[PDB]
């Protein structure tokens, strides 16, 4: 069945393909070539796992199509889902709801997980009888007990309309009641059931259990929850506005106290900002200070620009980043692919897309990709597969590649054809 | 705290008693003239005499401007409010830039409130009224309070009978009574009467410890901005306000003047003590002309904190102007209101000292030859780059089963990762 | 006056019940025998003793 | 309503959801309940 | 002694304009030094403000940086007193996300016009000597007040009984009752509560017994600005917006209604207009739209006296491509008078440094005064002023009593001015960003 997630541009990548010594293996876990860059990404991944040093910034820089985002996806896959990995595009911070600095702060705080443990003492059981002073009788498969009821407790039992046969949980620390459902029985079967009705088995073991529960949240979620009375709604709608510095400072201090008490754990993650050259000078200046915080995640960036104009200024800088921020980060450089690496990337893409191709087809597709671009060849893989299926074939041949090459143009051929008829296109 | 940041090794200005900077102390190396001037600035902050005095840290990148500001903050302690800001933060979407600046100004003025409360708390043991003939008439209400220390009888004013029945205080209930108002507050049944069979949570409380009558001192630290925010929007109008997004508001000068008056009244009454602090504005060159102009008036206020600016832009066009260049991206008018402290480039020896201190703070064992190689790399490239190589080289060494960084690990890490200049060279080609 | 000033005798300290099976501080009481107990095994033993008693008595 | 998430924020809890998932009545128990279809003294 | 909210600021030495009865400035009076022509002009403008007969008179203080424009404005503010409103804003304050620039300028103008309301109130003031309240379980009560001159027993209505119970009025309290609305205020106690009562842990000072008649016809003066009236009348919960500043563009119809009723209140005896001063420092930050609004705004009869300051010469008007004197359009310059400030001399600089040392409480030698005056003339006045404080700190560090030349040389070497910092920046220009 077609699940929500389908074959995308990075579906074949399932990690960095490194060994225990971080030596890059050729054609491992979907990664081909980029040996030096993959080794550097492994070193950065070890830094992220260690977590000791906050605010380390890494810029993955290279030519278009050299696997920068592929390396980022490999890092995200190799890193466990427990550790946060916030992947955004540079253009996601330009919002009408909040300033750019607020958006970068929220991206920073979303990339730091905090794991909070909590112990509670609850009484869970099936209600046998309730008498309106008051008395309540509960039972499990192993025990039966009767309690005396206070004024607030009898009020809570009445308001929730707890009836005999229900399964309820009452927290001794707070005295609140929650109805988990009603136990099914010979007499409680009905022709229609209410929306809230849930059938549940009688609880096992002892009534008064001691719980240990661990909640995994992030600093941004804590900020939003503490932003206003119904702040957790903004965890859905995103209408968080600009969270005040008071709330953030009080949360940083409370989390520090929690970690000192052993209640919470901090899991520093990664903030990947692809296409980082969309950030403006204000964003870069904010990042220069934001990375100096001890609650800063490890920052990874990707760009393909050369000596280009910094957005928001008239200055030109390498990678479109001012040298203040470039001095604060390490640069990993990608390398253009060889013929062998191109062919192996095409083979892995065919294996993911479930396409069978003849060897001559592999040679011609590799030549096309070397001459035009790797992405164009990847697209022509599925194009030729479709054209072959329309032909009632079972293996993609060179003729199908020539067919799709004639049907779908690349940038160069399309540009040449546009220039040939430039009198018809607008605003040349 | 536990995680290691770029400034986690800065523990203060390494100054002696005579105000001179040691060559290397408290995590800082060199910057003797700049540390001495920062020392005079720290004395200025601690003197509390002056308001609105501005100092500009100016110098090349990686010359310790932010390290010196955080060293000043460490010298001042945690009592003095030190508010870090970056110039990019003024461009808010909820309020005007001048409001962001004024809010950060008021965040750096601290106020310490001292409250002394007298309370009579304990488990109630009797509530007998004292009948009398009027010159049934009661002239006193005797309440007996029990604590783990002992028992006390209080000859309370008869009017407290209304509050006792309002609070439904009964024998065996833990209460506390404040000396001033004389109103009783009930806090639950004493836990000595709680059984394991009855279910209630809030209605039980342990017997108070200590003497029945207590004198409590509560000290709270606030900023003038905290009071501003509290009085600007007090917490069905509350329902609508909490449903809708509580945006920042452009707090009027009227409210700030009223709050200044209230704080002066508290300081006269002795309830409160002012702790004026420091606003640090890094990357101040991100401010626009309107912000710098506002800062002209703000620094002339008798209420303003001491502000520390930092810039490295050199002769650059002022943001929000066209072709108006200024020595630091700051208009010359503001520069006349600030003292400038220059920061200077480090020698290779100072770079080696900083690298060693960073390795110590990160917990990294570095060999002498490895330290020399990384220093020589840092004399090329940048200091920041050489520092950043420390932990990846330590990890590379740990992979190879070495407890200390060897030179080969530094060489390999340098071969893996490149600096801004090497990348510029690759881009040019 | 007596409505506003009830002379309430101080509450008696409750009996700190103990489980007759394991002699642990009592946490529960069985609704059917009204005997306190502290663990599931105590509950089973109490109910077996109760059915023995009720068979012996009638 | 199977996709209604925000409605669960005021109706259930993660630990309560785990309890509900663990203790849901299986088919055989309902079949048995359809097929089959204490005097206190103060001692 | 104690550290107040207000500390020693950049103009804390300014106490006024330092003028005589003939508005002839003194050489050194009220903290002012020099600026004889500028201070005489400021005195004439202050008289024009205090007369209040002429509306929308604009004065621009133009001069070189550091020549005392803000000092002269603060002197005018000090000599004006608190009775007359004096709103000082930075020109950059009008650029708001909550309201248009024209709305901001309107609120600034309307904040600078006070409305002094007067009303007569019936006030009862006396010592509670006996209070009896009897209630079922309607309320009945009896209250006796004394004022040395008389002792009157009052029979209390239900609403007065409720107010007295809420205030918790007890015998021995000196209270005030507003007969117009029943509000009860306690001035203080006249003697202790019974010593036999536990808790009640206070021995507060006891105010003296009131004198004269119990009930007096008291006239009370309440002053509100036009902006407060506007914000209060703008919506049902307007008063909350006076503090939070969440005031949208107030409808012009409400402002016209207020202007009309205020005119009626001044034709009647109910209120008196106190027109004040709006000081827009650094007015060159205003754009063409704001100056164009100021042109029409000064023609209103409710406009205050507008004082402006700027150091810009012939510069480009913000939002345009045209250059005009002071960065102000010629159309607004026509509507204002320009007051020019002159650079100081050695004597004036030395006197200013002396006044700043006196306000900062820094003892300094005459040779130190000479070297600091030379530094201030060479570099700037503000730089020398800041060296006063730095040299005081350096002298106290060495346990010295008087700031000597060695301290000034030390702080001069420690802290750079714009010129030496610029020279060093040029000497290391390759290290700074973007040359
Ligand atoms: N190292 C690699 N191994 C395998 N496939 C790669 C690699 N790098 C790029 N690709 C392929 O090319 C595309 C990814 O290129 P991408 O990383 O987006 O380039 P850019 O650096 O411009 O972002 C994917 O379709 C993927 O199949
Ligand atoms: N003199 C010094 N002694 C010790 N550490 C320093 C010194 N100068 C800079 N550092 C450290 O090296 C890095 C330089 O960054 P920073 O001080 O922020 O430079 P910048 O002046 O560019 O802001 C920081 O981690 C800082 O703590
Ligand atoms: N005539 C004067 N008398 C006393 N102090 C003055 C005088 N002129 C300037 N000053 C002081 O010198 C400094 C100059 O700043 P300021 O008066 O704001 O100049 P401007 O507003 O023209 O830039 C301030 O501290 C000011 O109080
Ligand atoms: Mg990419
Ligand atoms: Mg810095
Ligand atoms: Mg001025």
């Amino acid at each position: 069945v077609t699940r929500i997630e389908r074959i995308g541009a990075h579906s074949h990548i399932r990690g960095l393909g490194l060994d225990d010594a971080l030596e890059p293996r050729q054609a491992s876990q979907g990664m081909v070539g980029q040996l030096a860059a993959r080794r550097a990404a492994g070193v950065v991944l070890e830094m992220i796992r260690e977590g000791k040093i906050a605010g380390r910034a890494v810029l993955i820089a290279g030519q278009p199509g050299t696997g920068k985002t592929a390396i980022a996806m490999g890092m995200a896959q190799a890193l466990g889902p427990d550790t946060p990995f916030t992947a955004i595009a540079g253009s996601e911070i330009f919002s009408l709801e909040m300033s750019k600095t607020e958006a970068l702060t929220q991206a920073f705080r979303r990339s730091i997980g905090v794991r909070i443990k909590e112990e509670t003492e609850i009484i869970e059981g099936e209600v046998v009888e309730i008498q309106i002073v008051g008395k309540l009788t509960l039972k499990t498969t192993e025990m039966e007990t009767i309690y005396d009821l206070g004024t607030k407790m009898i009020e809570s039992l009445t308001k929730d309309k707890v009836q005999a046969g229900d399964v309820i949980t009452i927290d001794k620390a707070t005295g609140k009641i929650s109805k988990l459902g009603r136990s099914f029985t010979r007499a409680r079967d009905y022709d229609a059931m209410g929306s809230q009705t849930k059938f549940v088995q009688c609880p096992d073991g002892e009534l008064q259990k001691r719980k240990e529960v661990v909640h995994t949240v992030s600093l941004h979620e804590i900020d939003v929850i503490n932003s206003r009375t119904q702040g957790f709604l903004a965890l859905f709608s995103g209408d968080t506005g600009e969270i005040k510095s008071e709330v953030r400072e009080q949360i940083n201090a409370k989390v520090a106290e929690w970690r000192e008490e052993g209640k919470a754990e901090i899991i520093p993650g990664v903030l990947f900002i692809d296409e980082v050259h969309m950030l403006d000078i204000e964003s870069f200046s904010f990042l220069n200070r934001a990375l100096e915080s001890d609650m800063a995640p490890v920052l990874i960036m990707a760009t393909n620009r050369g000596i280009t104009r910094i957005r928001g200024t008239s200055y030109q800088s390498p990678h479109g980043i001012p040298i203040d921020l470039l001095d604060r980060l390490l640069i990993v450089s990608t390398t253009p692919y060889s013929e062998k690496d191109t062919k192996q990337i095409l083979r892995i893409r065919c294996e993911e897309e479930d396409v069978e191709m003849s060897e001559d087809a592999y040679t011609v597709l590799t030549r096309i990709g070397l001459e035009t671009s790797l992405r164009y060849a990847i697209q022509l893989i599925t194009a030729a597969s479709l054209v072959c299926r329309k032909r009632k074939g079972t293996e993609v041949q060179v003729d199908d590649i020539k067919r799709v090459y004639s049907l779908f143009l690349d940038e160069s051929r399309s540009t040449q054809y546009m220039k040939e008829y430039q009198d018809a296109f607008l605003f040349n | 705290t536990q995680r290691i940041a770029s400034h986690s090794h800065v523990k203060g200005l390494g100054l002696d008693e005579s105000g001179l900077a040691k060559q290397a102390a408290s995590g800082l190396v060199g910057q003797e003239n700049a540390r001495e001037a920062c020392g005079v600035i720290v004395e200025l902050i601690k003197s509390k005499k002056m308001a609105g005095r501005a100092v500009l840290l100016a110098g090349p990148p990686g010359t310790g401007k932010t390290a010196l500001a955080l060293a000043i903050a460490q010298e001042l302690g945690s009592k003095v409010p030190f508010c870090p800001m970056v110039g990019s933060e003024v461009y808010s979407t909820e309020i005007k830039k001048t409001e962001v600046l004024m809010e950060n100004f008021r965040r750096a003025i601290g106020l310490r409130i001292k409250e002394t409360k007298e309370v009579y708390e304990g488990e109630v043991t009797e509530l007998t009224p004292c009948e009398t003939e009027n010159p049934k008439t009661i002239s006193h209400v005797i309440i007996g309070l029990k604590t783990a220390k002992g028992t006390k009888q209080l000859k309370l004013d008869p009017s407290i009978f209304e509050s006792l029945q309002k609070e439904r205080v009964e024998a065996g209930d833990v209460i506390y009574i404040e000396a001033n108002s004389g109103a009783v507050k009930r806090q639950g049944r004493c836990d000595t009467y709680a059984t394991e069979f009855d279910l209630e949570a809030e209605e039980y409380v342990p017997l108070p410890k200590g003497d029945v009558h207590k004198k409590k001192e509560i000290i709270q630290d606030v900023t003038l901005h905290d009071l501003d925010v509290a009085n600007a929007r007090p917490q069905i109008l509350s329902m609508m306000g909490q449903l809708m997004k509580p945006k920042k508001t452009e707090i009027t000068d009227k409210l700030r003047g009223e709050i200044n008056k209230v704080v002066n009244k508290y300081i006269d009454q002795g309830i409160a003590e002012l702790v004026p602090g420091v606003l640090f504005v890094d990357e101040v060159h991100m401010l626009d002309i309107e912000c710098f102009t506002y800062l002209h008036r703000a620094l002339e206020s008798s209420i303003a904190p001491i502000v520390i600016f930092a810039s490295n832009r050199g002769n650059c066009v002022i943001r929000g102007t066209e072709d108006i260049t200024s020595p630091h991206g700051i208009p010359l008018d503001l520069l006349d209101r600030v003292m400038i402290i220059r920061t200077m480039l480090y020698t290779p020896q100072e770079m080696k000292q900083i690298i060693k201190i960073r390795a110590q703070t990160e917990g990294i064992n570095i060999s002498e030859e490895a330290l020399n190689h990384l220093g020589e790399i840092g004399t090329k490239t940048t200091l920041r780059y050489s520092v950043q190589l420390l932990t990846p080289a330590n990890l590379l060494a740990k992979i190879n089963g070495k407890d200390s960084i060897e030179k080969e690990h530094v060489e390999e890490i340098s071969e893996l990762f490149y600096d801004a200049k090497s990348s510029a060279k690759i881009l040019a080609d | 006056f007596e409505e506003w000033f009830p002379q309430g005798r101080p509450p008696k300290v409750p009996v700190r019940e103990v489980c007759p099976v394991t002699h642990r501080p009592a946490l529960y009481r069985d609704p059917v025998t009204d005997i306190p107990y502290a663990t599931a095994r105590a509950f089973k033993i109490i109910r077996e003793a109760y059915k023995k008693y009720i068979t012996a008595h009638g | 309503s199977m996709f209604d998430l925000i409605g669960l924020e005021n109706k259930i809890t993660r630990h309560e959801a785990e309890l509900l998932s663990k203790k849901k009545i299986p088919r055989k128990l309902m079949e048995e309940i359809s097929t089959s279809a204490p005097a206190a003294a103060k001692l």
